[PDB]
RNA sequence: CGCGACCUCAGAUCAGACGUGGCGACCCGCUGAAUUUAAGCAUAUUAGUCAGCGGAGGAGAAGAAACUAACCAGGAUUCCCUCAGUAACGGCGAGUGAACAGGGAAGAGCCCAGCGCCGAAUCCCCGCCCCGCGGCGGGGCGCGGGACAUGUGGCGUACGGAAGACCCGCUCCCCGGCGCCGCUCGUGGGGGGCCCAAGUCCUUCUGAUCGAGGCCCAGCCCGUGGACGGUGUGAGGCCGGUAGCGGCCCCCGGCGCGCCGGGCCCGGGUCUUCCCGGAGUCGGGUUGCUUGGGAAUGCAGCCCAAAGCGGGUGGUAAACUCCAUCUAAGGCUAAAUACCGGCACGAGACCGAUAGUCAACAAGUACCGUAAGGGAAAGUUGAAAAGAACUUUGAAGAGAGAGUUCAAGAGGGCGUGAAACCGUUAAGAGGUAAACGGGUGGGGUCCGCGCAGUCCGCCCGGAGGAUUCAACCCGGCGGCGGGUCCGGCCGUGUCGGCGGCCCGGCGGAUCUUUCCCGCGCGGGGGACCGUCCCCCGACCGGCGACCGGCCGCCGCCGGGCGCAUUUCCA
RNA sequence: UACCCACCCGACCCGUCUUGAAACACGGACCAAGGAGUCUAACACGUGCGCGAGUCGGGGGCUCGCACGAAAGCCGCCGUGGCGCAAUGAAGGUGAAGGCCGGCGCGCUCGCCGGCCGAGGUGGGAUCCCGAGGCCUCUCCAGUCCGCCGAGGGCGCACCACCGGCCCGUCUCGCCCGCCGCGCCGGGGAGGUGGAGCACGAGCGCACGUGUUAGGACCCGAAAGAUGGUGAACUAUGCCUGGG
RNA sequence: GCGAAAGACUAAUCGAACCAUCUAGUAGCUGGUUCCCUCCGAAGUUUCCCUCAGGAUAGCUGGCGCUCUCGCACACGCAGU
RNA sequence: CCCGGCUCGCUGGCGUGAGCCGGGCGUGGAAUGGAGUGCCUAGUGGGCCACUUUUGGUAAGCAGAACUGGCGCUGCGGGAUG
RNA sequence: CUGGAGCGUCGGGCCCAUACCCGGCCGUCGCCGGCAGUCGAGAGUGGACGGGAGCGGCGGGGGCGGCGCGCGCGCGCGCCCGCCCCCGGAGCCCCGCGGACGCUACGCCGCGACGAGUAGGAGGGCCGCUGCGGUGAGCCUUGAAGCCUAGGGCGCGGGCCCGGGUGGAGCCGCCGCAGGUGCAGAUCUUGGUGGUAGUAGCAAAUAUUCAAACGAGAACUUUGAAGGCCGAAGUGGAGAAGGG
RNA sequence: ACAAAGCAUCGCGAAGGCCCGCGGCGGGUGUUGACGCGAUGUGAUUUCUGCCCAGUGCUCUGAAUGUCAAAGUGAAGAAAU
RNA sequence: CAUGAAUGGAUGAACGAGAUUCCCACUGUCCCUACCUACUAUCCAGCGAAACCACAGCCAAGGGAACGGGCUUGGCGGAAUCAGCGGGGAAAGAAGACCCUGUUGAGCUUGACUCUAGUCUGGCACGGUGAAGAGACAUGUUUUUUCACUGACCCGGUGAGG
RNA sequence: CCUCACGAUCCUUCUGACCUUUUGGGUUUUAAGCAGGAGGUGUCAGAAAAGUUACCACAGGGAUAACUGGCUUGUGGCGGC
RNA sequence: GAUUGUUCACCCACUAAUAGGGAACGUGAGCUGGGUUUAGACCGUCGUGAGACAGGUUAGUUUUACCCUACUGAUGAUGUG
């Protein structure tokens, strides 16, 4: 029974919230259950980036979100034959392989290749055995470190480049940026209809001829 | 807390702030937003006008990401960029005009509210207003589009 | 009118396996209301919920896209935040009512069938030995069986793979044993056992102390230990304990070297030839349930039923038509993730025995119902039974003495021990039932007193009696206040130093890649502004921020002052 | 003041429903103990505190065997987002800005170009500022200081009333167009009206009060409905087998 | 279910058993609703209601407030006049 | 109130009319009392009685309005009682 | 009750409410209240400081008067000239040099004014219950909680405080925080207890009596004797199911 | 009252009547066959059983030019159609 | 008002704890009552319960929730009790069974609304073989009538015996 | 000539604009909007709805009846002028 | 007294009269239960039916006093040594 100005309210408690309520007095003991994993996993895999394997730079999808960047799932395949890394080797070398990405542009390809090129260079391949041959990095580059990378390997920060102030040529200063949007949005509006008339008018030039 | 309630002050108080003529019975009206057409009408019609009925057109499955488009007013661009980049210029003598990626500060569209300081600018944005156009032009400086 | 292969199918108490019930919080299939809600009401909702039923495990399901998307794109599952209580559904009403993007926990990927390649390269069960035997396994050797040609092994599976040619570089894993070396985080992995400080010091309370003063620093000791419980009251010290990379002894766990027995010729990169998707399935028509899915989201029955530059999808039917994105009909999987059942623990702003679970105890007990089922009440002596020996009355139950007890006015349903209620003793009342309000009066039990309550406190005058002073200086000590801001230290506002600026940092999408390092970007350095420090100089609030001298005053201590003073007493 | 008693005046038994109860209405022998507005979500206003065009809070992380600890601390997290920072339209989308001056286009209350000022005005508006004139002051005059009074005049927040203005929708009307393109293209005016709009901001976070719902819902209080089960030991029938 | 028929009987139960659960079922309807004091202090009136035992909104009430005036020799406003 | 002046696309031989700017001019019947305006919001929404007015009814302690006054809601002196 | 205690019209006089007056006391609202250390009662300024001078003055209204006058200016002293001096002292009703005892600055004080209440609100509760963080060199075996008291008191009162006994182990005060928070009622729940009341009642089958035994105790047991009943379709003698 | 005996209708030749069941090729009548089974009506004996097929039922080798789905076939279209 | 034919009409021998009516005999049914017995009650020994109770309990009238015990005015009142008694305590028992209302039900009914099991019919599906022959459209297709067949399918019997 | 003489939501239709959506683009159908008109709720602010219960039930009700009682006295009875 | 559940009536009869009324329409823990007015039944009519009918008819459980009071009796009571 409402009385004099409120909202309507469709609170959804007609069902049976009561039985299926989860309270959260786990929350802090869970925090700790978790702690001990983060903790244990690291001490188990001693020299290995604690965070996890290396994971690619990647762009967020839908239109609003565009300008952001992420750790993606894993680096593409096309990406690797280019960096010269075999896909099944990568998986052993702490390089994250999604094999399910349609690579569309050279911009985000080489951007993401440089991460592998970077990785190779600052990676100490700890050799199969102690008395081991090629590709494993030398006993100097080996003593120096026992270093787990705390935090995400080569963390991906959204970084922009400053544009210095300009002069504004009398040409940037003529472009009516509103008008040209309305143009755009009407040519894209009617591109299709306009094409039907060229198709009819091209029909009349043949139909007038016969 | 319990202590600071009226129910404390309503002991020995028989009906309990609730009236002994018509008692506090369970659910006199109905249950919740119930009787909107019938008999609770006078609220709904005088206090929430335009509740009962359809209008408009479905857009069904709908996603906001598709039509994400924040707004900024000219009013405050001379915030977005560190105030020193304005004090630098307004001065400088070359007609520098700093660039303002209304993109980079987080806005898919720029709109013509407020004064703008007499100061040439390059605003790179998405969907400009007209008036935003005119004000920036009429100040000096330009309107660059971004995709 | 035979014998023999196979195919189908029987029988065996055959040889060897295994399945079935329970548990059931969490887990998965299905099934499935009505109260209820809508102020009725059937639509709707409760709600795919309860019951019913089926099924699993230490978690369950799912899972490597026939996805997402419309970006400049992402990239198995689940979970938490978030979207978001939003897109839509609805006698568009009660309600209902998701998803896509981002962030984060965790994060691992993989396997079949077919096409083909490879003397079935396979697999199963016997017998003899060699090791191994408290999760039955390797090694060998056997014209010892059998499946399998209607098809068993390897590579391979779409993210390409096979096969070829020449381009490059070069050879360690697996498993059965059999040893041994480092006990391998709470801060020596799990478990058990066993173990590790300091007062019953004085005095005094008390039935008993654990209590109160004291005891070489709040007393004595200890204190990586002062949690807790026990201990005839409140105890760090008495005792168990507690703390404490404290000790030692078994066992169990896990990981490191050797030996051995077996298994394995397993790479990388280039050019060509070809080779490919899982049918009564997709899809459609229909109906039925479902959601939110919609002119059909999901699931169903039936009917119809495909293709191979195909198929699905790309969320209002449809044709055409353009674009994107997966690849079904086969399959597995840790991790986060769930847990009112179990075992095992830890805690609490909890309840505290008509509360707290039905249940503090013979509690799911007594009892009830034929049965499904229903289903209670009931904790406490004291510290110790020291629980009345013995005399006596009484057939005996009960008493009186006595005895025990700190206490029996703690006596075996015993701490305390209310009210209704009843037991008798004392006082007073009593024909309008009692009971009540206002006002007095009499009487009692008590309570104040007084064997004068004359209540106290100043000051003063008088008369008695008694100590050292007060007033004064001088020595000392300690305050206070004053200022000269005198001298110094301090900070507020201003100015100067451009002096910290690089020996002052941090912030800024400020600027230079004239710089340096690493790969146009990242890191670093260098320039700039805003900020915060030194030097000194000047003004001013000169501020509770002092500290030194000079002053003025007060107080205390010690000297002086012996008595018309200055106290005490009556 | 309390116990008994005495008197004088007063005087119906509470609770409740009730226009009206001492009710010839109902509950109520007496006493002990138990006992009824609770929690959560969502709003809303009121208020308290933090910060403020921000502000948060988680959920996550980093910091514990917790004794205190399932605490506290901290995080380009700190904003991936909510809320707010702008509305309006069914939707494609548009989007809060005006004044003035000069110049140029015939100022055609139409178009454009340079400068100046920037949220228009009126009336109320706490009100701050100015203030003519008093009003003393031991003498006559002179005069600086100092307050009190002060007619009259100025700025004027907050707020209220009004008049103006700008955004979006819709209408009407009517002008000129730009021209990456061609206008069944886009674009610009005037007037009116609809808008939960802008017109130099007030939210955010966290408390608490009240209230309103959703919730069992202040407690107690049905006749019913549903789902599963147990019963013919009574009786009703049938049957089987016995007895009179 | 069973009834030579009477709504008979189904274990003290029948216009259709008992047991447990859904189950805090729902109730515009009975009953009750627990400490003091201070201040203000009703309505049974309005329109719609499948409304007449109830709601919806009119009232009246309180609280919370705020804008001001000036009783500070120096007030406008309001009003069962 | 009273002067002056401006604006208009409405209205008209001109003026009206309306709107503005600028100036000029104060207690305008009695009596009373400080005024204004914004949120939340409970109970309530069966009422009853009296004077006077009045409709049904014959009349009622009957039925239904007006107006005012009560009681409810609130005792007290009186109205013996109420 | 009767030339009335009847009824008309009229006097005086008196009686009494919670009504009015005055006073007393306890509430609340307001006072743009005073009171956080100052002069001053239709308050009608105060003060420098100069030049000049002095008994001047300000030689204004039956106003009856208000704003100016008869306690002084100048004066007494120092001797026509100086002064007109310092509270660490004027000696103080004004004191501005520093301020209550009083000033818990949400304290206290004076004015006035006002304080019918159901439902409801609101406020105030050193009103009450239980829990925790603080804090009270709290209290306690020299006796706590409860309990009991015709033991003194206090608040308006929630309650609170004090006197004794018994009890035997723990308890409270303030500042905060936290509640499952205060009962007379619900044919409320549980347990107990009255009145009724020593009341209803121990009535179906005709039936007992005597003696002895045993025994503390005998109408009730047993034995004997006597009277009786069931009366073989039984109260006779055996079984089923059930019972165990 | 019911039943009852007696009278009366009615369906049924088993791929059936009537009937059960959730389901099967499930089951009872049915170890049946019209002198039986199932469904009704009235109520011994005697005498009698009048008219009405206008309604609603029931039913009938009955026309079904009345209509009428799915599917089915006809057409336009580019397809839903 | 308002009978009546298997919703059977009309009769009727026997029988009915079936409904009436009248008569003889009989009778404490009555005039109108009377007595006698047994068990009680009653009194005692022993044992001893319940129902109910706000407080309670002498009346008239007034008023008064319009018939009170209370209260006003009156009337008046002596302790504690026993057997009786049914005038009163609207006595108790038992939130009225009569009646209204509720958006509270149940049982039944049908011409209520909305649906259902079931059955009838049509379509589609398992769902074939052969044979004749016909029409309609068209200049093969469709519709297919009729009659066989037995392999599905169905029922029959037995110890599956020709 | 004035005062009545008509009606929400949801639903349906017709009309209107070179209107908007129909969503990965485009063209045509188709569908949804937007804005006006019509279908209609007679209980008129708008429920898609028959009975009976003497077999009955529960919440309630002196707000609703049947007795008793009050008032009233039409009628009745009784009595005057 | 006859009839009648009856109140109400009418008649016979006697007398002296066969007046009228009240007390919760006096009087169910005084009775009876004849009639109303449950549940079983029957006819009439109405209803399509369940069923309805101040339309008839037959069968249909009638509690509890001990409690205070009134009254009837019975003991008694303070007072009079
Ligand atoms: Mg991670
Ligand atoms: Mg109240
Ligand atoms: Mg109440
Ligand atoms: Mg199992
Ligand atoms: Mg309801
Ligand atoms: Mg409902
Ligand atoms: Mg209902
Ligand atoms: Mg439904
Ligand atoms: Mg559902
Ligand atoms: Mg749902
Ligand atoms: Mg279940
Ligand atoms: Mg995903
Ligand atoms: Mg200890
Ligand atoms: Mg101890
Ligand atoms: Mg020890
Ligand atoms: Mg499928
Ligand atoms: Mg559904
Ligand atoms: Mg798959
Ligand atoms: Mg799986
Ligand atoms: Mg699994
Ligand atoms: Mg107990
Ligand atoms: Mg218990
Ligand atoms: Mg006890
Ligand atoms: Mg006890
Ligand atoms: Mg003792
Ligand atoms: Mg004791
Ligand atoms: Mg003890
Ligand atoms: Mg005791
Ligand atoms: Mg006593
Ligand atoms: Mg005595
Ligand atoms: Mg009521
Ligand atoms: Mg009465
Ligand atoms: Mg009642
Ligand atoms: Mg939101
Ligand atoms: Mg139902
Ligand atoms: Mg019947
Ligand atoms: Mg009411
Ligand atoms: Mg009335
Ligand atoms: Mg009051
Ligand atoms: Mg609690
Ligand atoms: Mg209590
Ligand atoms: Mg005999
Ligand atoms: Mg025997
Ligand atoms: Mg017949
Ligand atoms: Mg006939
Ligand atoms: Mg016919
Ligand atoms: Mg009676
Ligand atoms: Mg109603
Ligand atoms: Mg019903
Ligand atoms: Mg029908
Ligand atoms: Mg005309
Ligand atoms: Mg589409
Ligand atoms: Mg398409
Ligand atoms: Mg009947
Ligand atoms: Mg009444
Ligand atoms: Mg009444
Ligand atoms: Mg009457
Ligand atoms: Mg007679
Ligand atoms: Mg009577
Ligand atoms: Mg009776
Ligand atoms: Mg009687
Ligand atoms: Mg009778
Ligand atoms: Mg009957
Ligand atoms: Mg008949
Ligand atoms: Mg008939």
């Amino acid at each position: 029974a409402p009385s004099r100005n409120g909202m309507i309210l469709k609170p959804h408690f007609h069902k049976d919230w009561q039985r299926r309520v989860a309270t959260w007095f786990n929350q802090p003991a869970r925090k700790i259950r978790r702690r001990k994993a983060r903790q244990a996993k690291a001490r188990r895999i001693a020299p290995r980036p604690a965070s996890g394997p290396l994971r690619p730079v990647v762009r967020c999808p839908t239109v609003r979100y565009h300008t952001k960047v992420r750790a993606g799932r894993g680096f593409s395949l096309e990406e690797l034959r280019v960096a010269g890394i075999h896909k099944k080797v990568a998986r052993t070398i702490g390089i994250s392989v999604d094999p399910r990405r349609r690579n569309k542009c050279t911009e985000s390809l080489q951007a993401n290749v440089q991460r592998l090129k970077e990785y190779r260079s600052k990676l100490i391949l700890f050799p199969r055995k102690p008395s081991a041959p090629k590709k494993g990095d030398s006993s100097a580059e080996e003593l120096k470190l026992a270093t787990q990378l705390t935090g995400p390997v080569m963390p991906i920060r959204n970084v922009y480049k400053r544009e210095k102030a300009r002069v504004i040529t009398d040409e940037e200063k003529n472009f009516k940026a509103f008008a040209s949007l309305r143009m755009a949005r009407a040519n894209a509006r009617l591109f299709g209809i306009r094409a039907k008339r060229a198709k009819e008018a091209a029909e009349q030039d043949v139909e007038k001829k016969k | 807390p319990s202590r600071l309630r009226k129910t404390r002050k309503l002991r020995g108080h028989v009906s309990h702030g609730h009236g002994r003529i018509g008692k506090h019975r369970k659910h006199p009206g109905g249950r919740g937003n119930a009787g909107g057409m019938h008999h609770h009408r006078i609220n709904f019609d005088k206090y929430h006008p335009g509740y009962f009925g359809k209008v408009g057109m479905r857009h069904y499955h709908l996603k906001r990401n598709q039509s994400f488009c924040p707004t900024v007013n000219l009013d405050k661009l001379w915030t977005l960029v560190s105030e020193q980049t304005r004090i630098n210029a307004a001065k400088n003598k070359t007609g520098a005009a700093p660039i303002i990626d209304v993109v980079r500060s987080g806005y898919y569209k720029v709109l013509g509210k407020g004064k703008l300081p007499k100061q040439p600018v390059i605003v790179k944005a998405k969907f400009f207003s007209r008036r935003a156009e005119e004000k920036i032009k009429g100040v000096g400086g330009a309107c660059v589009l971004v995709a």
